């Protein structure tokens, strides 16, 4: 039934019940919110990549990251990728909090929606990630016959000498193993979902609008009585999220930036120290290629 | 809402 965890609908009740004996497997669900600080745009926000491809002549926004137009017309997408790519990627305070988590063994799982792989890079194994909707870090030819795979540097070298990308071998298109509207999530993803959610004790949902299927639905397979923090510009998943009727007993909005939200929890939990040695060091290492 | 079968 609907146990009550927290004695307060609030970040420092949160921060309570995660100092508590109770809280042991935290599973973090994080969006293109998470990276926004990091210089990549989102979909939805007023700078949104939907509110951005009008020269793109699409005849509606999600068409652009749908499998089936990017097969036909691939050179939308990829003029994109030439316009966006970061000129360096760099986790957030965000990324490295869910590290962080990561090394206080809390972390049991992050899914994430991103594909910019900034949540390997801020040193969460392969174990520790369910990428939901694949990576941009590898590539592959669209031939079922041929599927040869493409590093990063190839796929770079390809986009910005705007050429779109075709298979050496084969010729066939060569798509990022980014899982495109109307494919298939990963078999891995309902693995892990099936495994997971059973021993949750605490979801955290980050950066995201929970607008997409069927990912936004992870948060209706947690247990009634686990907890869910959202740390988000915006309240989002209204099974659904509960901030705020009569019947409110487990959810809570923490509404600004990702990285304040991560910082103010942090301190809550006096991690703030940790946290900031931990960005400044992966930072600088990163900086010192 | 959008869809990733
Ligand atoms: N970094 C990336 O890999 C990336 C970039 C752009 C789009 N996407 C895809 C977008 C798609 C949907 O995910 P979703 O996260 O819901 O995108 P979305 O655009 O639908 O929602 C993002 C949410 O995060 C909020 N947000 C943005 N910046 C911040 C911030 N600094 N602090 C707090 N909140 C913020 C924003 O208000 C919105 O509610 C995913 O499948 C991604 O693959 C990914
Ligand atoms: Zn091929």
């Amino acid at each position: 039934q609907k146990e009550r965890l927290l004695d307060e609908l609030t970040l420092e009740g949160v921060a309570r019940y995660m100092q508590s004996e109770r809280c042991r497997r935290v599973i973090c669900l994080v969006g293109a919110g998470i990276s926004t600080s990091a210089g990549i745009p989102d979909f939805r926000s007023p700078t949104g990549l939907y509110d951005n491809l009008e020269k793109y002549h699409l005849p509606y926004p999600e068409a652009i990251f749908e499998i089936s137009y990017f097969k036909k017309h691939p050179e939308p997408f990829f003029a994109l990728a030439k316009e966006l790519y970061p000129g360096q990627f760099k986790p957030t305070i965000c990324h490295y909090f869910m590290r962080l988590l990561k090394d206080k063994g809390l972390l049991l799982r992050c899914y994430t929606q991103n594909i910019d792989t900034l949540e390997r890079i801020a040193g969460l194994e392969q174990e520790d990630l369910v990428e939901a909707h694949g990576t941009f870090y590898t590539s592959h030819c669209v031939s079922a016959s041929c599927r040869h795979e493409y590093p990063l540097s190839w796929m770079k070298e390809k986009i910005f000498s705007e050429v779109t990308p075709k298979c050496e071998d084969c010729q066939s298109l060569v798509k990022p193993d980014i899982v495109f509207f109307g494919e298939s999530l990963p078999a891995r993803f309902f693995s892990c979902m099936q495994s997971d959610f059973l021993k949750v004790d605490l979801l955290l949902v980050m950066g995201t609008s929970l607008q997409v299927q069927p990912f936004a639905s992870l948060i209706s397979k947690a247990p009634l009585s686990t907890p869910r923090l959202l740390i988000n510009k915006e309240k989002a998943g209204q099974g659904g999220m509960d901030f705020d009727s009569k019947k409110a007993y487990r959810d809570v909005a923490w509404l600004g930036e990702c990285d304040q939200g991560c910082l103010a929890l942090a301190e809550l939990l006096g991690w703030k120290k940790e946290l900031e040695d931990l960005v400044r060091r992966e930072h600088a290492s990163i900086d010192a290629q | 809402r959008a869809a990733x079968t």
